[PDB]
RNA sequence: GUGGGAGAGGGUGGUGGAAUUCCCGGAGUAGCGGUGAAAUGCGCAGAUACCGGGAGGAACGCCGAUGGCGAAGGCAGCCACCUGGUCCACCCGUGACGCUGAGGCGCGAAAGCGUGGGGAGCAAACCGGAUUAGAUACCCGGGUAGUCCACGCCCUAAACGAUGCGCGCUAGGUCUCUGGGUCUCCUGGGGGCCGAAGCUAACGCGUUAAGCGCGCCGCCUGGGGAGUACGGCCGCAAGGC
């Protein structure tokens, strides 16, 4: 399914180079640390790709996760 | 030369001294290096993902700079010599691409 | 003898026991329990059932310490870690929330052959 | 790298008349220079192997280029072979 | 040539977090583990489970694909450097400089060999516990080489599309990766599916030919004996051609 929203849809213009923004970026990512499936992101095979890159730098740069503990359950 | 950025998180536990410190030996590694600064965000103490030794926060320096790029990996290494320094990211700069526009 | 009184509760889920250690809020033990714990010695331990008397024996353990209200842990997927979940979700004890925190890695080491075709 | 500069360098070097981008003596001459650079650096690197097939390659194509050279006008060969320092 | 593009293509150096194991500490108690059920094993010298600190090695979760790159073998955290190929636009340069390729030379997964290192997890052999009629096995607890690095060997393979390379020719439809355009779409390069004509013993192939043609290389000639014997060449050996 996945058809409740395409985070791609929620923001207009923005820089998919940019990994030191954090507001924008954790839009990407689920509940935990994981980096959303393209069904989720509504991007292309290189909007994505790149995303992937970008993310991952923030992460290292310590302003993403990694990982995340699972809320509820 | 190439152009570059260099991303800098340091202690935020830093005093004034010691923090215009590690920003002049920065400067000082930068100029041995032959690193031309284009320009600089000085963002400051922000909130990290995960805990940087053992800090939950830290401090964050950006600059993009002009410099010989054979040069370029000796740079990061000394920018990490210092105990102050928690995070050395340098990238090669790219022109920025775009969603929805 | 502390009496505490706000905590934390991990509910440890394999295929084989299942564990419950009630901590204080640095996370410190202070009663636990088990399939083994209670009188279940073999695959038994593993039981959804027994691990619903290993929680609620956790529980009441932690009663004694005069605990009140605890935020759940919940590690490995295994059977009957709902059932734990359940049994502490009414044990009298308050349960102020769950989180599921069950490690993966990122690939770094081979399982054994039996956990293979995957790494 | 080799810069855009270092390029055209070699490319008004070798020209066989003003603009010529594509005479055998012009490609042969970069062909060259690709080929020095890609020793020099498996010089060191000895282990990277796929770069080298390039540059077998490479020579390959250097001395398709002079033999027919030297098929077609082999003063302007052996002017050319001079001047690079090839043969090896 | 010029201007651009995508990419786990290669090499060197760096570095990140997750987990496993071990050590240190705290708190804590009688079990943990494991299985079809168990036992060996581990734990009162305090284990398991939990929090904190530390050491070390290996591999990179999500992204991730039905995807991409490479001649193949193969390539996956991130960063920089060094570097190979390739595609597109312009239609600017050279002017048949082309194709194939016996021999040669190089590369070539895993396992394996040599000399040093390294050694967390896994694990041939081995040591055990079970199961069994037996169980030199399947399952369980251990565990050495090895797996990892460097350097040098080895040269195998269901090294598979079981489909040699190049060029020309012969309906389309559909999904997709990646360029360019006047961007409903058109156009070029890959990856898939269905299918015209045609092929095929059949299954199937079908602009990614297994169709129609030309060029060149490799190979086949009933099953077994046999990839054996003999010789030669290579290898430290195992063993390979
Ligand atoms: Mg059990
Ligand atoms: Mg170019
Ligand atoms: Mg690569
Ligand atoms: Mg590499
Ligand atoms: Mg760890
Ligand atoms: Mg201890
Ligand atoms: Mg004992
Ligand atoms: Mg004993
Ligand atoms: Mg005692
Ligand atoms: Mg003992
Ligand atoms: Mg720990
Ligand atoms: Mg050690
Ligand atoms: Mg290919
Ligand atoms: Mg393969
Ligand atoms: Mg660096
Ligand atoms: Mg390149
Ligand atoms: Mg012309
Ligand atoms: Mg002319
Ligand atoms: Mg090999
Ligand atoms: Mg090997
Ligand atoms: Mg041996
Ligand atoms: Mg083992
Ligand atoms: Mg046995
Ligand atoms: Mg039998
Ligand atoms: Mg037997
Ligand atoms: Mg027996
Ligand atoms: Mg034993
Ligand atoms: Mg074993
Ligand atoms: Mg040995
Ligand atoms: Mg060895
Ligand atoms: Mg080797
Ligand atoms: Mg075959
Ligand atoms: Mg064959
Ligand atoms: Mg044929
Ligand atoms: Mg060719
Ligand atoms: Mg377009
Ligand atoms: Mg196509
Ligand atoms: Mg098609
Ligand atoms: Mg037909
Ligand atoms: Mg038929
Ligand atoms: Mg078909
Ligand atoms: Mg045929
Ligand atoms: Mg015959
Ligand atoms: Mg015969
Ligand atoms: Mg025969
Ligand atoms: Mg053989
Ligand atoms: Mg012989
Ligand atoms: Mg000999
Ligand atoms: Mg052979
Ligand atoms: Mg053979």
């Amino acid at each position: 399914p996945s058809r409740k929203a395409k985070v791609k849809a929620t923001l207009g213009e923005f820089d998919l180079r940019d990994y030191r923004n954090v507001e924008v970026l954790k839009r990407f990512l689920s509940e935990t640390g994981k980096i959303l499936p393209r069904r989720r992101t509504g991007l292309s095979a290189k909007e994505q790709r790149i995303l992937a890159k970008t993310i991952k730098r923030a992460r290292i740069l310590g302003l993403l996760p990694f990982t995340e503990k699972l809320v509820r359950k | 030369m190439r152009r570059y950025e260099v991303n800098i998180v340091l202690n935020p536990n830093l005093d004034q001294s010691q923090l215009a410190l590690e920003k002049e030996i920065i400067q000082r590694a930068l100029e041995n290096y032959g690193a031309r600064v284009e320009k600089v965000e000085e963002l400051g103490l922000r909130r990290l993902a995960y805990p940087i030794a053992k800090d939950p926060q830290g401090y964050f320096l950006w600059y993009q700079v002009e410099m010989p790029e054979d040069r370029v990996n000796d740079l990061a290494r000394e920018l990490r010599i210092r105990d102050n320094v928690r995070r050395v990211m340098v990238v090669k700069s790219q022109e920025p691409f775009l969603a929805n526009a | 003898k502390r009496q505490v009184a706000s905590g934390r509760a991990y509910i440890h889920a394999s295929y084989n026991n299942t564990i419950v250690t009630i901590t204080d809020p640095d996370g410190n033990p202070i009663t636990w329990s088990s399939g083994g714990v209670i009188g279940y010695k073999g695959s038994r331990k593993g039981t959804p059932y027994a691990a619903q008397l290993a929680a609620l024996d956790a529980a009441k353990k932690a009663m004694a310490y005069g605990m009140q209200s605890v935020d759940v842990i919940v590690r490995g997927t295994g059977a009957g870690r709902e059932q734990a979940i359940r049994a502490l979700q009414a044990s009298g004890l308050q349960v102020k929330s769950i989180v599921d925190d069950t490690p993966v890695p990122h690939n770094g080491c081979r399982p054994k052959k039996k956990f293979r075709k995957a790494s | 790298p080799i810069t855009k500069e270092e390029k055209q360098k070699v490319i008004q070097e070798f020209a066989r008349f003003p603009g010529d981008t594509g005479s055998t003596e012009v490609q042969v001459a970069l062909l060259t220079l690709r080929i020095n650079r890609l020793s020099e650096h498996l010089k060191v690197h000895k282990k990277d192997h796929h770069s080298h097939r390039g540059l077998l390659m490479m020579v390959g194509q250097r001395r398709r280029l002079l033999r027919y050279l030297q098929r077609e006008d082999p003063e302007r060969y052996r002017a050319l072979i001079e001047k690079l320092g090839i043969r090896g």
